[PDB]
RNA sequence: CGGAGAGGUA
DNA sequence: GGGTATTCGCCGTGTACCTCTCCTAGCCC
DNA sequence: GGGCTAATGACGGCGAATACCC
């Protein structure tokens, strides 16, 4: 709809612990959706409401966007592993499985928010037609 | 007849394959195909087979060689 | 009391019913362990499958003994079939790894 | 018999031993009443077995 | 009292009604009615003559009779003598005693 | 017998459950009550579970014993061997999904652990008492969290078509539909590559173990919610009326009649587009009926008339004390067995026991029949029956022959060792 | 002498037992089912030969059911010198001591410390005839290789209290001494002693639990004096009810008590016998404050004291130093800061739990403990049962182990130790070892082990059925029909006895064989 | 209905063991700690037995 | 031969 | 924080036989 | 007539879910 879509992406202030959940156990989900919401503004809400007139279709495209951000986040972890290995990282075998070295390790929250911001920019570009 | 299986246990130490071979012997004396090698007293095939095994007349070697040979003569 | 052939349940082929011919005596799991302690291995199979549950086994073995020999059919006891069916009745699958 | 029964709750050691007490009120008809003790010497009340 | 999470009649009645009946959003009047019926109505809680006699005998009263329903004085007496039995002044009652 | 080396255990998909059933159960009827004719297509149905008699249709159509390889083409009865009625299973298509009672109240709540959310919330949402955000949108509140009525409303006015929340097993089915196992496994294993905290990595590993367990089991969690409920074969829950005013029969038939009545009422309500409150209450009491059928004891006792005792559910006679009942205890009785008081025989050799003549006669009856027919003393099994019941002196020599070498096992009822 | 008198791995029948009898031997190592390495079964020689025959155990004999019924049959008979006073040898023989933490000090006192010291009575041969346990602190006028008459007090101690005999000379400094918190003020001087009482080891004070009173023994110059030969540290960290006999400022000789810790003179009522006792050994039930063991060797010290339960850091000399552990504050302890502990050394005092014995002291140690306790229960009623049955039951209880470093596990999966061994054998056979793979055995009760069976059928059909069936359905398990009971339910030849020959053949017939 | 249920199908309304006058007189003088409001058979119970 | 309750037995 | 330390449900209950009852009924159509 | 149709005086053990001093 709107030729310009305001974004809340690539902000330095967008780094904060995404561990919000109202029930037990803080692992994945209840944060991924919040992550890729925090990268989008309300203008996205109005644009999707005008473009799509079906609530089940809207929910399906929300799930599609969530799968896209998950795929891009997985791409981010594999890229981080590849660049760490190119930087001389070693596979640390702890009693939790595989990890990288401390000086080579990243963190999931920053990768997740970067993925969310980039996908939000992609969606904003998608609204520009 | 015979009531004690001590001699058969001495012949066949495992005494589990002893049950198998005794059953085999007793079944094909009960079901047509052969006749006992120890004379009868109107006894069932069980004690007859036991008395055979005590005398060392029937064991796994004798049984399977007899089966082999009867297969060659029956086949041609 | 004793019996050889007579009444059977309409839910299973275990022998029970009335007192005109009461069912066979209840050879419980304790006596199954008693047989297991021996090398009593076939005896369990006859006393659980052909003499107790397998209706096809019961008929075949009765015909065999009447015919003048003591031979057995292995059989598939109906008790396990009942357990299988009612496990399947709750939406929990049971299947057979066919040989 | 309906009435007041002061019995002893045993086996509640919790690495501290000590036999606790319980007072049960039994009516001929109705709901029982229970005044039991705890290892912290705090009196807890149960109506029936609630 | 320190552990007690309520300090007034209405909250105590509400909590008692709740733990009697899970769910069932409670009102003060309903809780009052239930509490009065379970312990102070002579159609839901009766000790009968023998119950009252044994009740008085256990608490060491000279009376041999009284109301069939529970009363505040009876409950405070049960408190006092249970505290006494904790203090060692009282004695636990036998459970299979024919008395 | 059938040849197999192993038994697999897995959850059942609605598709393969429908594959099990040869027909859909519709009528909540066993018989015509006062009239003892079974009602089709009720819980007993020759069209569904096959004929009650052997090699003959029961409609009044076929009486010839020739149709055993084909079904009746004159009516709906699937005429086969009577044994087929003991093996054919049925199904009922639930209008609303219903949770499986075991996966809810069991201490290792499989739905609870799979959804990482306590069984208290599971029962509150299933009992139609609390909302849960089922895959929301850009809402400031959590994507997956419990809600009661007031906040659910406040969100409903606050958030429009970006907010989904529902009642009963439909909501839990929505959550289980929305979860992809492989994506979550990849996400967790990628997180382990970066995370270096003990607690985070430990919970990642626990979630990975559960997820790979579900993946290797090949079970879609959507299969774990009941869309179609299979009904057990009629013969294994047989119909046995008791004469008089009472209409007593198998408890399973009663529970299934209850459930099918509830399903029919709910389907009728939905077909008429009944108000949400009525259909929700019908769904709740359908959940109650199904959970009572599957396992009585986790939803409140379901009691029958004139007997203060819960009806025995499927799980209650799956479970046994001691051990699964009909496998070896209780009770696994056996033919060719007997019981008697014991007397002392001090003239017996150690390998001998004294057995009553009548007991020997009516224990070894097939042996007597075979020997009599082999020796020419009888010409048929009926002649053998007459000979053994007359108990003449002739059969005594036959019994001597069959007992001379044939041994018997003596057994004490409390058996504490093999010598027992 | 090193003269071999028994053949390699041969059955020990009556003649061999005799030959061991005239050529007396104290102990014999025998292949046990616990030590058996055979997978999916037990080695014949590892079992024994006890049947209705003197011959070696036959192949295919279902010994597990025999063991279970041999334990169950005498169950119907189960119904429900001086110990801890003074060791008085009632025979004539050499005095021998094992696992001593003792130093000879003045007045000819062989002051033996710790509860880990044992006193044998060696007869004319290597065999022992009397056995005793020497407690922490004792007075011995006898030594190794000394003959003693019957009824002679070879070792003695106060039967009403345990005295702590000082082993070095010098003044005693009261370290970790806070007045009014650690101990209460009580001075009763008769000949220079005091009645200062360390508060009970349940709850002392706010400050008397965050600190623990100690008595360091140092010379007049004040330099630290060490005790070479014992692991008992020079600083006596006073436990509960330890009355400090010796005051500060007085030189102490070697042979004088330092602290008195009262004892109950034996006969403590914390024991249960009979059929429930046998059952709870077979279920490995917690003994209601088990005497927890020192789970690693090395020097020990207290950690952050009294955080609800006091943490005790054991720092090995070459191992992982950060090894704090938990201690409840309702037990009386034997080990103090700076005392050398090892695997199986007791931390608290009381009954042992089978789990910690198995995990720490070893599988053979827990097997010995269970066999000894069960056989003692059967001796109480004068019914003798061959210990191989208890051994196979123990072998069945411990079929599971927790993986630490996995080969194909998940670093915390409780897996069948049989499967763990088959995978480690497979990986070691190949030229590549991955990872790996380390496992620690853990004990399960009869019920829990039965539910922890590889096959869901056995656990479901004869114990908790709903839970087992649900877990099997969700996990998608499959069972190769394994043990006998599965075949009993299925109704075919069980792989035992005369049936074992059949099913084994079928196992050969599989895999296109 | 309630009275008939009590007198016919209660757990303390037992068929009188009638083979001897002693059997009668013991059955009527029996004292059952079981029943509604009392013990249960599976008590054990070592104190009450 | 659908299932509960009671007694007695070992 | 953390380890008890409770509180909240699930669960187990020798064997086998004999005898005996006693068996979904409410109800608005 | 009828077609649907709707507690404890257990005890010991144990896993799950919070509860409570230091």
């Amino acid at each position: 709809m709107t030729k310009i879509t305001v974004n809340y992406t690539v902000d330095v202030k967008d780094i904060q612990p995404k561990h919000v959940r109202s029930e037990s156990n803080p692992q994945n989900q209840n944060k991924i959706r919040r992550a890729w919401v925090l990268s989008l503004s309300d203008n996205a809400m109005e644009v999707i409401q005008n473009k799509i007139k079906s609530a089940p279709a809207r929910h399906a495209y929300y799930e599609a966007i969530d799968r896209e951000v998950s795929n891009k986040w997985i791409e981010l972890m594999r890229k981080h592993t590849t660049e760490s290995l190119n930087a001389g990282a070693k596979f640390i075998m702890t009693s939790c499985g595989e990890r990288l070295e401390d000086d080579y390790c990243g963190n999931a929250d920053e990768r997740l928010i970067v993925a969310a911001q980039i996908v939000a920019e992609t969606i904003a570009a998608d609204f520009n037609r | 007849a015979r009531v004690t299986v001590q001699d058969a246990v001495e012949k066949i130490g495992n005494r589990f394959d002893l049950v198998l071979v005794a059953a085999r012997r007793a079944r094909q004396m009960q079901v047509g195909g052969k006749d006992p090698l120890v004379p009868e007293e109107n006894d069932k095939t069980t004690v007859i087979a036991l008395r055979e095994i005590e005398e060392g007349l029937i064991n796994n070697q004798i049984l399977d060689v007899r089966e082999r040979q009867e297969q060659q003569e029956q086949e041609a | 009391h004793a019996r050889s052939t007579g009444s059977y349940s309409l839910v299973t082929q275990q022998p029970l019913g009335g007192k005109a011919q009461f069912g066979g005596q209840r050879f419980g799991e304790m006596e199954v362990w008693a047989l297991e302690a021996y090398g009593a291995a076939y005896t369990l199979q006859e006393m659980l499958t052909v003499k107790s549950d397998d209706v096809n086994g019961r008929t075949k073995m009765y015909k065999n003994i009447v015919d003048g020999n003591h031979q057995m059919e292995p059989g598939m006891p109906e008790s396990f079939n009942v357990l299988l069916k009612e496990i399947r009745s709750l939406g929990i699958n049971i299947e057979l790894e066919d040989e | 018999s309906p009435g007041v029964f002061f019995d002893s709750d045993k086996g509640k050691t919790h690495s501290s031993g000590k036999v606790l007490y319980n007072a049960r009120i039994i009516p001929y008809r109705g709901s029982w009443l229970d005044f039991e003790f705890d290892p912290k010497d705090n009196l807890f009340v149960r109506i029936d077995r609630r | 009292l320190r552990v007690d999470p309520t300090n007034d009649r209405l909250s105590a009645l509400v909590e008692i009604y709740r733990m009697m009946r899970p769910g069932e959003p409670p009102t003060r009047e309903a809780a009052e009615s239930l509490f009065e019926n379970l312990f102070f109505s002579e159609d839901r809680y009766d000790l009968s003559a023998v119950g009252r006699m044994k009740f008085n005998r256990s608490l060491l009263r000279e009376e041999i009779e009284g109301s069939g329903i529970l009363s505040k004085d009876d409950i405070i007496d049960v408190m006092k003598k249970l505290i006494d039995i904790r203090n060692g002044k009282g004695e636990v009652d036998d459970i299979d005693h024919l008395g | 017998t059938e040849e197999f080396d192993a038994i697999k255990i897995a959850l059942a998909s609605p598709d393969m459950i429908r594959s099990w059933s040869f027909g859909e159960v519709k009528k909540p009827e066993t018989i015509n009550y006062r009239t003892f004719k079974p009602e089709r297509d009720g819980l007993f149905c020759a069209r569904i579970f096959g004929p009650v008699k052997d090699y003959e249709c029961l409609c009044g159509k076929y009486k010839r014993l020739k149709h055993r390889g084909v079904i009746c083409e004159k009516c709906g009865v699937e005429v086969t061997q009577t044994k087929v009625r003991r093996e054919r299973m049925g199904h009922i298509e639930l209008a609303s999904p219903t949770a499986h009672i075991w996966f809810l109240k069991s201490l290792p709540s499989r739905i609870g652990l799979l959804l990482d959310m306590p069984l208290r919330d599971i029962e509150r949402v299933l009992y139609f008492e609390s909302y849960v955000v089922i895959e929301g949108g850009m809402t400031n509140l959590e994507r997956q969290q419990i809600l009661t009525e007031e906040q659910y409303l406040d969100a409903l006015e606050e958030f429009g078509d970006e907010f989904d929340a529902k009642m009963g097993a439909e909501a839990i089915q929505a959550l289980l539909k929305s979860m992809d196992l492989e994506q979550e496994c990849e996400q967790l294993r990628e997180e382990l590559n970066e995370t270096n905290s003990e607690t985070k990595r430990k919970k990642l590993t626990k979630r990975i173990k559960l997820l790979e367990a579900f993946v290797q089991s090949g079970n879609k969690p959507e299969w774990m919610i009941l869309t179609v409920l299979p009904v057990l074969p009629p013969d294994l829950r047989p119909l046995v009326p008791l004469d008089g005013g009472r209409f007593a029969t198998s408890d399973l038939n009663d529970l299934y009649r209850r459930v099918i009545n509830r399903n029919n009422r709910l389907k009728r309500l939905l077909d008429l587009a009944a108000p949400d409150i009525i259909v929700r209450n019908e769904k709740r009491m359908l959940q109650e009926a199904v959970d009572a059928l599957l396992d009585n004891g986790r939803r409140g006792r379901a009691i029958t008339g004139s007997n203060k005792r819960p009806l025995k559910s499927l799980a209650d006679m799956i479970k046994g004390k001691q051990g699964r009942f009909r496998q070896n205890l209780l009770g696994k009785r056996v033919d060719y067995s007997g019981r008697s008081v014991i007397t002392v025989g001090p003239y017996l050799r150690l390998h001998q026991c004294g057995l009553p003549k009548k007991m020997a006669l009516e224990l070894f009856k097939p042996f007597i029949y075979g020997k009599l027919e082999l020796r020419g003393l009888a010409t048929t099994i009926k002649a053998a029956k007459k000979m053994v019941e007359r108990e003449e002196a002739v059969v005594w020599d036959i019994l001597d022959e069959v007992i001379r070498e044939h041994p018997v096992l003596l057994n004490r009822a409390p058996t504490l060792h093999r010598l027992g | 002498t090193a003269d071999i008198l028994v053949p390699r791995n041969t059955l020990l029948h009556e003649q061999w037992c005799d030959l061991l009898e005239e050529n007396s031997v104290d102990a014999v190592k025998v292949r046990s089912v616990v030590s058996c390495d055979t997978d999916f079964g037990v080695c014949a020689h590892c079992y024994g030969r006890d049947l209705a025959r003197g011959h070696i155990i036959n192949k295919g004999e279902a010994i597990g059911v025999i063991a279970a019924q041999s334990i169950g049959e005498p169950g119907t008979q189960l119904t429900m010198a001086a110990a801890e006073s003074s060791i008085q040898v009632k025979n004539k023989g050499s005095i021998k001591l094992s696992n001593v933490k003792s130093v000879v000090n003045s007045s000819g006192k062989l002051v033996i410390t710790s509860r880990n010291t044992e006193l044998k009575l060696i007869d004319e041969f290597g065999r022992t005839k009397e056995s005793y346990k020497v407690p922490y602190g004792a007075v011995l006028a006898k030594g190794d290789g000394e003959q003693v008459a019957g009824g002679e007090t070879v070792a003695n101690w106060d039967p009403h209290t345990m005295p702590v005999i000082t082993e070095v000379s010098g003044f005693v400094r009261f370290t970790d001494m806070i007045d009014g918190q650690t101990i209460t003020r009580q001075t009763d001087e008769l000949t220079g002693l005091s009645s200062l009482v360390v508060l009970d080891s349940a709850e002392r004070t706010a400050g008397g639990k965050d600190l623990r009173p100690a008595l360091k023994i140092v010379d007049a110059q004040g330099n630290d004096v060490l005790i070479p030969g014992t692991d008992m540290p020079a600083q006596y960290f006073l436990p509960g009810k330890a009355i400090v006999q010796l005051e500060d400022g007085v030189q102490i000789s070697s042979g004088d008590t330092l602290a008195r810790i009262p004892q109950e003179s034996g006969g403590t009522k914390d024991i249960t016998g009979g059929l429930p006792r046998v059952a709870d050994l077979f279920e490995a039930r917690r003994p209601k404050e088990p005497a927890i063991l020192a789970e690693i060797s090395g020097i020990v010290s207290f950690g952050k004291e009294t955080k609800g339960k006091r943490r005790l850091v054991i720092t090995p000399v070459d191992g992982s130093d950060p090894y704090e552990e938990m201690i409840p504050k309702w037990r009386q302890l034997n080990v103090f800061e700076g005392e050398r502990v090892e695997r199986g050394d007791v931390i608290s005092d009381g009954p042992e739990a089978p789990h910690d014995i198995l995990r720490l002291r070893g599988v053979h140690a827990v097997t010995r403990y269970i066999v000894n306790e069960v056989q003692d229960v059967y001796r109480l009623q004068g019914v003798k049962i061959n210990d191989k049955h208890i051994e196979v039951i123990v072998r069945q209880m411990l079929r599971k182990a927790t993986i630490v470093n996995a080969g194909s596990s998940d670093f915390l999966e409780g897996e069948q130790v049989e499967y763990s061994r088959v995978k480690i054998a497979n990986r070691e056979l190949e030229a590549n070892g991955k990872v790996g793979a380390t496992y620690s055995r853990d004990l399960l009760g009869i019920t829990k082990a039965s539910l922890a069976t590889e096959s869901f059928i056995s656990a479901a059909s004869f114990q908790e059925t709903t839970r087992v069936l649900t877990e099997a359905a969700v996990a998608g398990k499959r069972d190769e029909l394994r043990g006998l009971k599965e075949n009993v339910i299925v109704g075919r030849l069980i792989p035992a006895g005369t049936g074992y020959a059949y099913h084994q053949d079928r196992m050969r017939r599989r895999a296109a064989g | 209905a309630a009275v008939k249920e009590f007198f016919g199908s209660s757990q303390l309304s037992q068929f009188m063991d009638q083979n001897n006058p002693l059997s009668e007189i013991t059955h009527k003088r029996r004292i059952s700690a079981l029943g509604p409001g009392g013990l249960t058979r599976e008590r054990a119970g070592f104190e009450v037995r």
